[PDB]
């Protein structure tokens, strides 16, 4: 059967701060909705490749720091 | 870290520390670390003059 | 296939020893033979050999520590990983005095001098690192079990690391 | 399947159709036919499924695959039931003794009517499960029941159609 | 190895999906749910694949203009009527399937069937509407106005399926978009939107009999059938590279690598779903509760360690299935200097399925695959998509229990057999956009599908 | 009857110190104890001769 | 019902002493290690998916979902709904948000969120997160202005494990010094996530300006400078002792059996003492209005927002103001909505269709327990700002009257939105938890529909008149170099 959600679950709250189910508009198509169906301008299918995380990519941001370095310090040969 | 190893095993002949502590098992517990005495301001044992009188 | 049969044997055996009490947590009574050996050999051996030899070594160790003005727990080498992980979490006041004692000891040892006797009346065997060694061992055992239970396959000699497990770049001869 | 061979859809259609009629045209009643051929059918069936995988929605190859799979399902089911009947008949024969004289007669089947009730129930299940293979079911299992009916007097729906 | 059955009593407690074939050949499928809202639509077997090279783009054009007025209604009247019902008409067109559905309240289920029938059967393809949409489609067609994920998704099909219509894009080439007219759209409606290719799906507080009676009344005059589609060979998978090297679009590089996959009805499809879940997805900006350095996913964990920085700003697996072919692979968005490590690590991970995959990783993946699938069936539109897509793909809807039963049988050994047969030492296609000096030749990447060890 | 959050807070490893820690652990003020030779004793007199030439 | 709490009746669940051996039998079965195994070939390896393989399925058992309410003896309220889905959504809501922070406690609510799912009395940080991962569960913690939520999404068979993990965050967390210090990283990430969402970032600017340096104006996120001084385990523990208590907490479960959920939650608090409930300073928000021009050198567009104070969720104006938001609706050029997607809202007809220079115009409406904000949000190019504000002001002056057709369309669209939003389980969980925290009561989607039908044009006029008498809050974000001054806006609205 088809998979309708990204392989990476969001894990965040669907509703925005201060907005309830009553006053959030229609979550199916509202622009601010976090679960709105994407618009198929170029057709259906690309959502399998799509990155749903709203934060833009920061190229080269470190996630492999085990506590060995302070921010802004450049490791030299791993040490 | 460089290639390294620790002997974190289940021995067949030696008990674990939880079963048999090898240290003197008498500690004082506080509610906050600030309640511990300050060694710098704490009097030590009275100095001895002979190596045979040391504690 | 014989591997499939072997895999089933391993599964059944391990399933039959789940929840077993470790040997040290069993209330064990010595056999009638070990009791006799303890009655005869152990007392004489302690009086004549073990007792005197180990007191001689222990008293020498206490003197060596007192001469350097260091504690026993200062003597631990941080090349041991448990010691390194414990030293990460010790509070600053303990850290400051540990560093000062260790620095004084090395100066004394290097210059072939000994601490003045006025400063030697202390117990060097106070276990001040024990709370942190036990925490470090707990942290390491959790990591061992939940994250290192299988020999993992990785791409070899890439990103400065051999791919055989070590995590620091350029930490072996073949990764220069 | 692990293979580097490639086939066109026309070739795949031919292979699947040939296997389908080979299985259906074979006489399932003779046990040796299934013993000798089934090893060849399985090897071919594995190849046919691999090459016909992209045509499971094809308007020609699709229906052939469904019939082929259904026929193989029925063949195994009928063989299993008839295999049990053969065992019951063989037990009855050995109970007769040497030269049918009882010279070294074995122990009889003490629950023969229960076995007949069990076999007939399985026979009915095949008919419902495989409505498009009744000719093959009657050939193997239906005929087997008729042979048993000679040994023991039991009732099954199609008994009158076998002159009982 | 077999560890038991994960089917539960709760999996059996779901309302049945009732599917009936109307005399004209239209299938009507419904599932009752205890909700105050419903989803009713028509999932049609049509798309860009079934368009010819000259007419490619007509289906997308028709989808955009279908709701812009009908012969009986007008765009303002139609939009006003839907709003008064408190509903919203939606639609999409893909390479192989298309849908026209309405999310509505309970009282609007039958009224929406009428609106959807009128749009599909009596579309008023006004020239003014067509010309305005031509401008919008033309702007959409520009690559600058497309996301890099959308570009790569189309280019993966262009590279992999050079010989067949699956390579065509849904929007179509700009030359066709410039020339499409009402007659093109009228022909496409006549040939493709026929009863035998349509499924009316209703999910909500619905009664199967009532939906069937309305469907037969409103779709009475639909064309019963069209001629059977041409018989064609298995789509040929072309191992090729299609890389757009642009060093003037910033630091991030986007790469997609594809293997030949399996069709929907393949016995191995569920295995490919599980392999897709094992690959998983990772985002440096949404790491989750578990950090990358301590992830259970092996690809994620090894990646996070590379150079003490991590070699994956984002990646995801993909498993795309069509009636007679499929694509299986991964998509990466990563720093320029990290591309060699990233493609190498995600290819080493796929090759590992053939050699050394642990039971632990498989069992975790089964649970996260089930969580994704079941959570998708929470709302009516999710259920409706599932019913419509499945009936088109399989001719029936697989129950949650059946999916779990078949998934229980799949284990590490089954994944290894399928990967060894299909993915080991296999041909690959690479596609890319952005600064890709680090990306190697296709042959170099194609040698990473097997190991010297083991 | 203590709130579990308060109870588990006490058993932080920082709250345990060996009995007698403050009365035994040395607290060095210098690495050169009194009575040991250092630069203050080896410095040459200020009237000395240049030692570079030798 | 055995106990009435804040207007709702709950069934009291008694604590019971159960031997650990007996309960272990009921814990869901799962493994972390697979040491060997019994080999079994895939029996369906040759069966195409189009052929059904499952037979003799037990008949389904369907029950109409109903919301049930229960409470433990320690005062924790339990609300669950069973829609018979296969995935559960557990949620723990605590009435301790940023609004309860004192100025010296700035950012502590966010700090609590950052230390979530770290070490507890009976589990390590690593063991908690690896358990969540191995069982396929997702979730996290989010700290708001009035509440903090812990949520997990999981297969419903593992509910006993998930409930235990969530509760451990508030029952006995070990706020160890080194674990807390590792959470200082999350503050910078939180700011980046917030600023990326332009709509949310402007919303935070509105609230800070609307409520100057008081309850609802407190910054949601902690700063990364002087705030780190009290980002400590001890400080966090003191904050939790002030606000976190079983009496201020609500556990919400979707697609979970109520009796099982109550039983397992009871077993978690049976032998432990929750944080005692203590009185706290709860001051009503002070609305001041004002303005803030926040430059973003990179953005060429100008985002403008003009807001007004609303009485909030507990007022009788909740529905009429919500209807007013749907009537005005709005939209944006970015999207091309089909029928029924706001194409005929007043803002869409009067602004988007008539002003090609307007990139987007929408009406926002935030509701809290005792206060809220209503206003218009309009975007465009920087040089257009003087005209964008005039368009927004002109629409605000048209709220004096409404046509019958507009009122009916707004009411019908609102009802559709209510019912369609409700079918999402995560939305339903967050709606229930927030409602109980705000009001102590749950209003069902059907009951809200009944209220929506009773809204008349007179109600809309009355509510709009009250909003327009408040001092406006005027936020400009992005390219602000051409926006009008605040006094221009106030004089324009001074006539009303
Ligand atoms: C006709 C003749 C035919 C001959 C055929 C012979 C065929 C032989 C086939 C052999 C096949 C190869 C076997 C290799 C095994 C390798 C295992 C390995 O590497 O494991 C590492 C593995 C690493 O484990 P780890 O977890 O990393 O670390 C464990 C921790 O350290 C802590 O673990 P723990 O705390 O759980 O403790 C576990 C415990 C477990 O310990 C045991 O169970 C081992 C007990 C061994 C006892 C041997 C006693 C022999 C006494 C002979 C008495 C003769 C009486 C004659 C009477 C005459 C009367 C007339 O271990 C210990 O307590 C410490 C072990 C120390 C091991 C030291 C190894 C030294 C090896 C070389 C010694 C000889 C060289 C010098 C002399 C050469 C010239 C003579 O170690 C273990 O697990 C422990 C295994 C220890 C095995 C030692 C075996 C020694 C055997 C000696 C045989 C002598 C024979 C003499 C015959 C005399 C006849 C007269
Ligand atoms: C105390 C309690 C009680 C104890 C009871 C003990 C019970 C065990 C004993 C009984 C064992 C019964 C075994 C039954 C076997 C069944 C056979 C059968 O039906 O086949 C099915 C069976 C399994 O079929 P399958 O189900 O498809 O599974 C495939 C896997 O093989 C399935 O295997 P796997 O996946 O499980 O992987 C393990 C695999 C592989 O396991 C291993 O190979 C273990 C490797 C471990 C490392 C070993 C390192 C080297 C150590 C050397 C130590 C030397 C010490 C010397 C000491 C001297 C001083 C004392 O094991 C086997 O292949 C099974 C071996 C079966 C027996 C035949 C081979 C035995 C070894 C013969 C060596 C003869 C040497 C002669 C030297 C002459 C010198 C002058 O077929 C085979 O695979 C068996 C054959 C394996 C290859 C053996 C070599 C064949 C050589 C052919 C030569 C052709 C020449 C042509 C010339 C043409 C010229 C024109
Ligand atoms: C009478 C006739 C009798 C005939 C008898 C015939 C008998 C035939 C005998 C045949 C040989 C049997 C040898 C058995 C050894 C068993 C030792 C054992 O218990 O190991 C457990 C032990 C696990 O220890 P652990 O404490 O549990 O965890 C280890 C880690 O701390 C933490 O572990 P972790 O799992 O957390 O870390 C992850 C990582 C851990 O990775 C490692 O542990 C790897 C360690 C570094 C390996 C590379 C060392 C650097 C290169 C050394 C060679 C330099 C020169 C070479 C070229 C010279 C050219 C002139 O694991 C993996 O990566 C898993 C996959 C590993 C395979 C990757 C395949 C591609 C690379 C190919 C090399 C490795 C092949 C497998 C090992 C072969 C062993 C012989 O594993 C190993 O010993 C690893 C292999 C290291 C030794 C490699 C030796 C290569 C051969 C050198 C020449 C030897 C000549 C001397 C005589 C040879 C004959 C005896
Ligand atoms: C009762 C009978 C008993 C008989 C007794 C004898 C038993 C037979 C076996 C004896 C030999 C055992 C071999 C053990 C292999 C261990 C492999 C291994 O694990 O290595 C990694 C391992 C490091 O462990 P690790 O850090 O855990 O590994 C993780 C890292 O990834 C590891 O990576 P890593 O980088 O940190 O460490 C790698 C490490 C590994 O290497 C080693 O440590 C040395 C290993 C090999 C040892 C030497 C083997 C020699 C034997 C073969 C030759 C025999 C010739 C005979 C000919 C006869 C003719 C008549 O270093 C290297 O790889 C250095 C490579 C340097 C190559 C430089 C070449 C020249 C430049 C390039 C080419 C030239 C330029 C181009 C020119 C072009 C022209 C145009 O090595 C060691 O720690 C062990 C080193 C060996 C220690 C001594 C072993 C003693 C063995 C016990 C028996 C001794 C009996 C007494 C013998 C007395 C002799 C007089
Ligand atoms: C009449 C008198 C009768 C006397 C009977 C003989 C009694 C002797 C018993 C002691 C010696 C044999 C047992 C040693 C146990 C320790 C070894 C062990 O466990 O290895 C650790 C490891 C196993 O480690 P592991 O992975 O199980 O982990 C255990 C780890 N610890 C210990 C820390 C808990 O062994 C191996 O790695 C593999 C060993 C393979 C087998 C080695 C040979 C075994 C002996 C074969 C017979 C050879 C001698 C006899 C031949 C004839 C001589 C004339
Ligand atoms: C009687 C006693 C007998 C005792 C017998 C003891 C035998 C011991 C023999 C030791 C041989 C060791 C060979 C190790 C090979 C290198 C390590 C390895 O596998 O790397 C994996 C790694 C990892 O591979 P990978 O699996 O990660 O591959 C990823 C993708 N690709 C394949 C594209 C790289 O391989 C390499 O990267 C190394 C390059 C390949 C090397 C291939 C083998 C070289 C063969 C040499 C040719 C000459 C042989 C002449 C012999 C004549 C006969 C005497
Ligand atoms: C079971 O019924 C049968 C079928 O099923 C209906 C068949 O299909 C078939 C057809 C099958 C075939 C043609 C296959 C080939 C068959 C073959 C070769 C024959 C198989 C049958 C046999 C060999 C018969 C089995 C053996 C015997 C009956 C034993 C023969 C010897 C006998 C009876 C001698 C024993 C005599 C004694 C013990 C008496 C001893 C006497 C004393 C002690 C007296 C002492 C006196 C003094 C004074 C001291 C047969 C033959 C059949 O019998």
């Amino acid at each position: 059967p088809p998979i309708q959600k990204p392989l990476l679950p969001s894990g965040r709250a669907v509703l925005k701060h201060g907005r309830s189910m009553l006053c959030s508009g229609n979550l199916s198509y509202d622009v601010n909705s976090t679960i709105k169906a994407p618009e198929c301008k170029r057709g259906m299918g690309f959502t399998q490749f799509k990155r749903f995380t709203p934060v833009p990519i920061e190229s080269g941001v470190s996630v492999g720091n085990r506590g060995w370095f302070f921010p802004g310090v450049i490791p030299y040969q791993g040490h | 870290h460089r290639p390294t190893t620790v002997k974190m095993i289940d021995s067949w002949r030696t008990e674990p520390s939880s079963e048999k502590p090898m240290w003197y098992n008498r500690f004082d517990q506080v509610d906050h670390i600030s309640q511990h005495p300050d060694p710098e301001k704490t009097e030590k044992y009275p100095p001895v003059d002979d190596t045979r009188k040391l504690m | 296939s014989f591997h499939r049969a072997f895999a089933r044997v391993v599964c059944n055996y391990n399933k039959s020893i789940e929840g077993s009490v470790p040997w040290y947590q069993v209330k064990r009574e010595k056999s009638p033979f070990q009791q006799v050996w303890d009655e005869v050999f152990t007392p004489i051996w302690f009086k004549l050999v073990k007792g005197p030899y180990e007191r001689w070594e222990y008293n020498a160790l206490v003197a060596r520590y007192r001469g350097m003005g260091i504690m026993a727990d200062d003597a631990m080498n941080d090349k041991d990983m448990i010691v390194e992980r414990a030293l990460d979490i010790i509070p600053e006041d303990i850290r400051i005095q540990r560093y000062r004692r260790m620095m004084r000891g090395a100066v004394l040892a290097g210059r072939k001098l000994h601490l003045p006797l006025e400063l030697q009346n202390y117990d060097p065997m106070v276990p001040y690192m024990a709370p942190y060694i036990e925490e470090a061992k707990f942290q390491m055992q959790e990591e061992q079990e939940l994250l290192a239970y299988h020999p993992w396959d990785r791409r070899l000699y890439t990103a400065g690391v051999s791919g055989f497990g070590e995590t620091s770049m350029h930490s072996t001869f073949l990764t220069m | 399947m692990l293979t580097v061979d490639k086939f066109t859809r026309a070739e795949a259609l031919q292979r699947a159709s040939n296997l389908y009629y080979q299985v259906l045209g074979t006489n399932w009643e003779d046990g040796l036919n299934l013993v000798l051929d089934v090893p060849f059918w399985e090897s071919e069936l594995e190849k046919v499924d691999h090459m016909c995988e992209p045509y499971l929605c094809d308007d020609e190859i699709g229906p052939i695959i469904r019939n082929l799979h259904e026929t193989v399902n029925c063949m195994y089911a009928c063989e299993d039931v008839r295999d049990h009947i053969n065992e019951l008949l063989e037990l009855s024969s050995r109970a007769e003794g040497v030269m049918g004289s009882g010279a070294a007669a074995s122990e009889e089947v003490e629950n023969m009517p229960e076995q007949c009730g069990m076999v007939t129930k399985a026979y009915e299940d095949l008919l419902a499960r495989y409505p498009e293979h009744h000719p093959k079911i009657e050939q193997t299992v239906g005929h087997g029941l008729a042979v048993l009916r000679q040994l023991e007097k039991f009732n099954f729906k199609s008994s009158h159609r076998y002159f009982f | 190895y077999y560890w038991g059955s994960t089917v539960t009593t709760e999996m059996h407690n779901v309302s049945p999906t009732q599917v009936t074939r109307l005399p004209n050949g239209m299938r009507v499928a419904t599932q009752f749910s205890y909700t105050d809202s419903a989803t009713v639509g028509l999932w049609i077997d049509a798309g860009a694949r079934y368009e010819t090279k000259e007419s490619n783009g007509t289906a997308h054009f028709l989808e955009r203009v279908l709701y812009l007025g009908t012969k009986n209604r007008s765009r303002d009247q139609l939009e006003t009527e839907v709003e008064n019902l408190g509903a919203n008409l939606n639609s999409y067109t893909g390479r192989e399937q298309t849908a026209f559905y309405a999310k509505t309240t309970k009282d609007g289920i039958l009224p929406c069937i009428d609106i959807l029938a009128d749009c599909i059967l009596n579309p008023k393809l006004d020239g003014d509407e067509i010309e305005k949409e031509r401008v919008r489609i033309t702007q959409d067609l520009q690559a600058v106005n497309q996301s890099y994920e959308e570009l790569l998704y189309d280019k993966v099909h262009t590279a992999c399926y050079r010989d067949c219509s699956l390579g065509q894009t849904v929007i179509g080439p700009e030359e066709n978009v410039a020339t499409i007219k009402r007659d093109h759209m009228v022909n496409y409606l006549y040939n493709n939107f026929t009863a035998d290719r349509m499924v009316l799906v209703a999910v909500g507080p619905v009664d199967h009999a009532q939906i069937v009676k309305e469907a037969e009344k409103k779709f009475a005059n639909i064309r019963p059938t069209a001629g059977p589609r041409m018989l064609e060979e298995k789509p040929y998978f072309c191992a090729s590279e299609l890389v757009y090297r642009n060093d003037d679009m910033g630091p991030t590089a986007h790469i997609a690598i594809a293997y030949e996959g399996v069709p929907w009805r393949s016995p191995d499809y569920i295995t490919f779903m599980l392999m897709n879940a094992i690959i998983g997805s990772y985002d440096k900006k949404n790491e989750g509760l578990v950090p990358g350095l301590q992830s259970a996913n092996r690809i994620t964990q090894t990646g996070a360690t590379r150079m003490d920085v991590g070699c994956f700003d984002y990646y995801t697996g993909f498993n795309i299935a069509y009636k007679d072919t499929g694509l299986f692979g991964f998509y990466i968005a990563t720093d320029e200097v990290a591309v060699e490590h990233a493609v190498g690590d995600l290819m080493f991970g796929v090759t590992s399925f053939s050699y050394s995959l642990t039971e632990e990783e498989v069992m975790k993946a089964k649970r996260e695959l089930k969580t994704n699938f079941f959570s998708g069936l929470d709302n009516t539109t999710g259920v409706a998509e599932d019913i419509g897509r499945q009936i088109l793909a399989y001719g029936r809807r697989l129950s949650p229990a059946e999916f779990v039963e078949r998934l229980d049988q799949i284990d590490s050994q089954e994944v290894q057999r399928v990967a060894w047969n299909r993915l080991h030492d296999a041909e690959i296609t690479m596609t890319g956009v952005g600064p890709l000096h680090g990306l190697l030749q296709l042959w170099d990447l194609r040698r990473q599908t097997w190991w010297w060890r083991y | 009857g203590e709130p579990a959050i308060q109870s588990i807070a006490r058993f932080n490893p920082d709250n345990f110190r060996p009995v007698g820690y403050a009365e035994n652990i040395p607290c060095p003020d210098t690495c050169v104890p009194e009575g040991h030779l250092d630069f203050r004793h080896t410095r040459l007199p200020t009237w000395h001769a240049d030692r570079r030439p030798f | 019902g055995k106990s009435t709490i804040q207007g709702t009746s709950y069934n009291v669940v008694k604590f019971q002493q159960e031997d650990v051996s007996e309960v272990v039998k009921e814990v869901p079965h799962f493994q972390f290690y697979y040491i060997g195994g019994e080999h079994k070939d895939n029996k369906y390896r040759d069966v195409p998916l189009d052929i059904p393989v499952l037979t003799e399925a037990p008949p389904p058992q369907l029950k109409k979902p109903e919301m049930k309410f229960s409470v433990l003896e320690n005062g924790m309220r339990i609300v669950s709904v069973d829609k018979q889905g296969l995935t559960s959504n557990l949620g723990l809501f605590v009435h301790a948000g940023s609004r309860f922070e004192t100025p010296a406690e700035e950012g502590l609510s966010h700090m609590v969120e950052c230390v979530a799912f770290r070490s507890t009395a009976h589990l390590s940080h690593l063991r908690t997160i690896k358990t969540i991962e191995v069982l396929g569960m997702n979730g996290g913690c989010q700290a708001g202005r009035e509440h903090i939520m812990y949520n997990l999404e999981l297969l419903r068979e593992y509910m006993p494990v998930a409930s235990t993990l969530v509760v451990g965050n508030v029952l006995f967390p070990r706020l160890l010094p080194w674990e807390v210090n590792a959470c200082h990283k999350e503050i910078k990430k939180a700011h980046e996530r917030l600023k990326a969402d332009t709509d949310q970032y402007v919303s935070e600017l509105l609230h800070q300006t609307a409520y100057h340096n008081n309850t609802l104006g407190n910054a949601l996120l902690a700063n990364e400078g002087r705030a780190l001084e009290h980002f400590t385990g001890d400080n966090i523990r003191e904050f939790m002792m002030k606000h976190f208590s079983a009496e201020r907490s609500v556990f919400v479960g979707i697609n979970v059996d109520h009796d099982e959920l109550c039983k397992w939650l009871m077993r978690s608090f049976a032998e432990y003492v929750a944080i005692p409930n203590l009185p706290r300073d709860e001051a009503k928000p002070v609305y001041t209005g004002g303005y803030k021009l926040e430059e973003n050198a990179d953005m060429p567009v100008c985002n403008i927002a003009i807001g007004f104070e609303t009485e909030g969720w507990n007022s009788a104006d909740l529905v009429p103001v919500t209807v007013l938001q749907t009537l005005l609706g709005g939209g944006g050029s970015f999207s091309t909505g089909g029928p029924g997607k706001g194409m005929h809202s007043r803002l869409y007809l009067n602004v988007l269709n008539q002003n090609p220079n307007v990139e987007s115009c929408m009406a926002f409406n935030t509701q809290y327990s005792d206060s809220g904000l209503f206003g218009m949000y309009i975007t465009g190019f920087g040089q257009e700002a003087p005209r964008l504000v005039d368009i927004a002001l002109n629409e605000l002056r048209k709220l004096d009257s409404f046509t019958p057709d507009e009122v009916s369309r707004a009411k019908n669209t609102l009802k559709g939105n209510i019912f369609m939003n409700a079918e999402n389980s995560k939305v339903l969980m967050e709606d229930i938890g927030r409602q109980i925290i705000m009001s102590g009561k749950v209003v069902t989607p059907e009951e809200f529909a009944a209220r929506v039908d009773a809204v008349t044009e007179a109600d809309l006029k009355k509510v709009a008149a009250k909003l327009l008498r408040k001092n406006p809050t005027y936020v400009v974000y992005g390219d602000t170099k051409s926006a009008p001054h605040y006094e221009y806006v106030r004089t324009a609205l001074a006539s009303l």
